[PDB]
RNA sequence: CUAACACGUGCGCGAGUCGGGGGCUCGCACGAAAGCCGCCGUGGCGCAAUGAAGGUGAAGGCCGGCG
RNA sequence: UAGUAGCUGGUUCCCUCCAAAGUUUCCCUCAGGAUAGCUGGCGCUCUCGCCCGCAGUUUUAUCCGGUAAAGCGAAU
RNA sequence: AGCCGGGCGUGGAAUGCGAGUGCCUAGUGGGCCACUUUUGGUAAGCAGAACUGGCGCUGCGGGAUGAACCGAACGCCGGGU
RNA sequence: GGGGAGUUUGACUGGGGCGGUACACCUGUCAAACGGUAACGCAGGUGUCCUAAGGCGAGCUCAGGGAGGACAGAAACCUCCCGUGGAGCAGAAGGGCAAAAGCUCGCUUGAUCUUGAUUUUCAGUACGAAUACAGACCGUGAAAGCGGGGCCUCACGAUCCUUCUGACCUUUUGGGUUUUAAGCAGGAGGUGUCAGAAAAGUUACCACAGGGAUAACUGGCUUGUGGCGGCCAAGCGUUCAUAGCGACGUCGCUUUUUGAUCCUUCGAUGUCGGCUCUUCCUAUCAUUGUGAAGCAGAAUUCACCAAGCGUUGGAUUGUUC
RNA sequence: GUCUACGGCCAUACCACCCUGAACGCGCCCGAUCUCGUCUGAUCUCGGAAGCUAAGCAGGGUCGGGCCUGGUUAGUACUUGGAUGGGAGACCGCCUGGGAAUACCGGGUGCUGUAGGCUU
């Protein structure tokens, strides 16, 4: 059977990208994580302290505790037929703010603003994101040039 | 052929009391009629609770009843409980209450009558208030039974304050291996 | 491994870091009147032969050796047990090694 | 074998308990006999206290 | 089938509950039943837990009197 | 002494409804058990005749990867 | 960071559907087959895995025959397709 | 003190046994781009080592190469230049690392005391290992800081018993003092079959409950091996590739050899040969009819239709051969 | 236009050679009493201001290497789902969707934050 080592099969997952080894850029250290941010997990092999287990690599969780160097986050893990929301502590290098939430936040601010506006105007405005509707009817103008014929080319071997 | 599942097709709720006595069944007849020919849902709740079993109709204590009726806004309303009103001895001052219950302890009934309240039974309750206006529907603590201390997450498992099943309490009964860091492990 | 004979470390009684004299802990002589021993001879006496098991399948060639620490402060002189990882050869404060010499 | 959850029990029926069983089917007859003896002694000691 | 335990259900009473052992009932067809005891509740279970043990043992919140 | 048997054989009426597993971990464990998983029964708390949630699905965003392919005039 | 008090309902993608929760619990813990992926093997109706569906637990029309293939899953009947 | 008694004599497992450990662990792959994922699959490693190879701080830069300098050279030491790591970091492998995680010095013992939480296998239980904290005592540095072992992934052990350490600790039972003993908490002494019995064989004198979950026949699938047959045409055949052969290749057929497997049979299908007797196949030895020869005749080759009819008597061996 | 101090993103910023640098600045540079450290004031530390853009540094150049970004390769390779499709097989075609990577050919060669200067 296999081995139950903590880092089995991570030679590519925890490795560094090509031509990106060396000193960790300081912007990663200079970011602020508060209680309740949605955050992504991406193990970085450069630092070995507080490295998350390989099964949380690429997972997104919620911050619930902030500490000197690390952050505690609640993340869902599918174990057999059930999902457990378990909390793990990850050092700040292996973490990154999720941009999936800021889009929704900006949308909230923007449609709240356009709801506050036009409230006095009384006009109607659409807020829900409708799915891509079918294309409407239109005209395709030929400019006096007729469409050119397309025919299959004859078979002839290359190799 | 239809792509459906029949596991949860049949609902398990009670249609009628499992009991066989005749007085409760007469009450059930009356409240069945009331529930189906009145739009008030108090009758529906009362009939449903009449259907229930003994362990689902826990007794309500006098202290609980006075505590829940002393709350603001609910003065001079009738306290309705489908269970048994038992006396509480650790309460001296008892006000006058208008109680309705299936059965009341003798000492509790004496206490209420001495205090000046009146005891009602669900029949006379129907006559007084068919739709049940001015009623405070109470119930005893359902989780009061001691069997619930044995339920839930199993003992000998981290962060589980569940009572084990032991034939006798003492220092020689389930205290050594799983309960101490000194002997094996501590959960 | 090599361990020095003196170590400045925490002392429980003093509640502060103090110098400690360290030695190697060796098992004491088994008292004949321990409860377990007394029960053992009471059970073994008579007929029926051997009762408790005798271990034979030895497997480990080493053992964790324990350092007995003693606070050098004459008033305190408290003692504590400290153990570290297994080792085949072990010595106390011998031939402090130096680098870059003739092999 | 243990089931899911329950109490560990130590029934003391590992001997030949079925040979030494004390049924109490003579309890009413014993009570009747003790009574009869009681009244017989009470009559025997004519004016003396029955209790003793 | 007996005993033990767990849980679910039905009934009585309910911070209590239970005579199973004994006794009183002119012993005796049924009746070896049934009724009663209450200063026969000894006692069991419950009402308090925790600690190895010595042991300890289950709210407090506002104003006037020397922020 | 009706000795024990994780092993063979047998295990008695009808209809109705629901309906599996041969997988995880531990065991002198491998023809067996315990434990999760899968099943049934008993319920209970609410709900509609504005709104709550949920989904073996899609959409819109946003991250995660080193297989198929490809490369050796790029590292090994 | 926690507290209070106050104001905002166009319920902020599509589709579908009542949901949550608690006890007690039997049987099972020999599996097999197929498209695709795949390891050992010259290979096998061989041995070993992943996903899904089946057989086992399942009858029916077709493949003459048939545990698994194709269609389709079942109360007792009449008509139609 | 096998005269006699009681008992034991692991598991896995292409039958069992011998072999091996796939039995507790770790790296890469298998593994199908989350995770997980099998086989006695593949390549390997572990039961240690370290007073520093732990912890800080400072200063330097490695492997290799080129050009120079008495002995001196291919290689001894010095200097300059190039040098993205091609070196080193204890060990297997993988990841990671350049004013460092490497090399050299300075000072030290965070490898110390203590309560909780979390991750890894997972049942989401332990052990082991690890991660963030928190509370004291410290080390180092000017300091920010860093450090409660080794850059990360592995290097280890329940109950019962014994032993040591701790408190002006509790009990030692009618009261008191002192030895003793028992407790409470933390380490150590094991169980490598590594969630942990105290354990040698033989039976052809054997027994029981079972098993076609499993071997020894046949029969099935397979056809490597055996047997037989093709295509190509290097060469042999004095000359001439193909009268007759045919190298180096390559495609098949058969189940009269052996393997491989374990589907049927273990509440039994009588398990080698020979004797006797019948029938069938053709991949034809002879005979009938043919065609080709390196066929003058004779003899003998190769091929075709073809199984109608024949295919013996003996020595040796249980033999089939 | 540009520099210095501290930086963010870390080659569009690197590497090789060549040309030009007004002012400030950054440097090279001059010495070792003190602070400090070496075999050596070479480095480090300290005290200065005779000279110089020679070098570093900055800007620019190269049908430059590299790097970054496009086109081609290419709807090719591969691939989700489907068929009582083909083929003895090996494999291949089609339907429904997604869709690469070399060679080869183009373009570009650091943006920018805070504070403080020079261009009087
Ligand atoms: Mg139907
Ligand atoms: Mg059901
Ligand atoms: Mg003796
Ligand atoms: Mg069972
Ligand atoms: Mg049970
Ligand atoms: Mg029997
Ligand atoms: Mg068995
Ligand atoms: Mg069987
Ligand atoms: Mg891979
Ligand atoms: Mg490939
Ligand atoms: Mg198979
Ligand atoms: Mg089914
Ligand atoms: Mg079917
Ligand atoms: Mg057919
Ligand atoms: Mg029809
Ligand atoms: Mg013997
Ligand atoms: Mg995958
Ligand atoms: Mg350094
Ligand atoms: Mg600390
Ligand atoms: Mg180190
Ligand atoms: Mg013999
Ligand atoms: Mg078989
Ligand atoms: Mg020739
Ligand atoms: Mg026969
Ligand atoms: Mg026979
Ligand atoms: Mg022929
Ligand atoms: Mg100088
Ligand atoms: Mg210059
Ligand atoms: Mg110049
Ligand atoms: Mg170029
Ligand atoms: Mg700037
Ligand atoms: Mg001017
Ligand atoms: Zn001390």
């Amino acid at each position: 059977t296999n081995t139950k080592g903590k880092r089995r099969g991570t030679r590519y997952m925890f490795s560094r990208p090509f031509r990106k080894h060396g000193v960790v850029p300081l912007a990663t250290y200079m970011r602020i994580y508060k209680k309740g941010d949605i955050v992504d997990i991406k193990g970085m092999g450069t630092v070995q302290k507080g490295m998350p287990h390989k099964c949380y690599h690429g997972k997104t969780g919620r911050v619930y505790n902030v500490t000197q160097h690390a952050v505690g986050i609640v993340v869902n893990k599918q174990v057999k037929g059930k999902i457990l929301a378990k909390r793990i502590n990850v050092r700040i290098e292996h973490i990154k703010h999720s941009k999936s939430r800021d889009s929704f936040l900006k949308r909230v601010k923007e449609n709240d603003q356009k709801k506050k506006e036009a409230k006095e105007k009384g006009t109607w405005v659409q807020l829900k994101r409708q799915p891509a509707p079918p294309r409407e009817a239109h005209f395709v103008r030929t400019n006096g040039k007729e469409p050119e014929l397309l025919e299959p080319i004859p078979y002839e071997f290359m190799a | 052929g239809v792509d459906i599942r029949h596991n949860k097709d049949r609902k398990v709720r009670r249609k009628e009391p499992k009991s066989q006595d005749i007085y409760l069944r007469l009450l059930v007849k009356l409240y069945r009629f009331l529930a189906r020919r009145t739009n008030s849902t108090f009758n529906q709740v009362v009939l449903k609770r009449l259907f229930m079993s003994r362990t689902n109709r826990p007794p309500l204590s006098l202290s609980r009843m006075i505590r829940k009726m002393k709350l603001p806004g609910r003065e001079n309303k009738t306290a309705v409980v489908v269970g048994t009103v038992t006396d509480d001895v650790r309460v001296q001052e008892v006000p006058k209450l208008k109680v309705c219950a299936l059965r009341v302890t003798s000492r509790a009934r004496s206490r209420i009558l001495k205090a000046g309240g009146k005891i009602l039974t669900f029949d006379q309750l129907a006559l007084d208030s068919p739709k049940g206006r001015g009623t405070v529907l109470l119930s005893g603590p359902r989780k009061g039974r001691e069997v619930y201390r044995h339920f839930g997450k199993a003992p000998g498992t981290p962060h589980s304050h569940t009572k084990p099943y032991v034939r006798s309490k003492g220092r020689k009964f389930e205290r050594a291996r799983g309960r101490r860091a000194s002997r094996g492990y501590k959960n | 491994v090599n361990v020095p004979k003196t170590r400045r470390t925490f002392c429980k009684k003093c509640g502060k870091h103090q110098p400690h004299k360290v030695t190697q802990y060796k098992k004491g002589k088994d008292s004949l009147y321990a409860q377990g021993k007394r029960r053992y001879d009471r059970k073994q006496s008579g007929y029926g032969g051997q009762t408790k098991p005798i271990f034979r399948k030895k497997a480990k060639t080493t053992k964790k050796i324990v350092l007995r620490l003693e606070c050098v402060e004459p008033n305190c002189r408290s003692k504590r047990m400290l153990a570290i990882k297994r080792c085949k050869h072990f010595e106390l404060g011998g031939d402090k090694k130096r680098k870059g010499q003739v092999i | 074998a243990p089931s899911r959850n329950g109490m560990i029990l130590k029934p003391h029926f590992h001997k030949d308990w079925q040979r030494r069983v004390a049924t109490w089917f003579n309890q009413p007859a014993r009570k009747i006999r003790r009574r009869k003896a009681r009244q017989a002694r009470a009559r025997r000691i004519a004016p003396r206290p029955a209790a003793g």
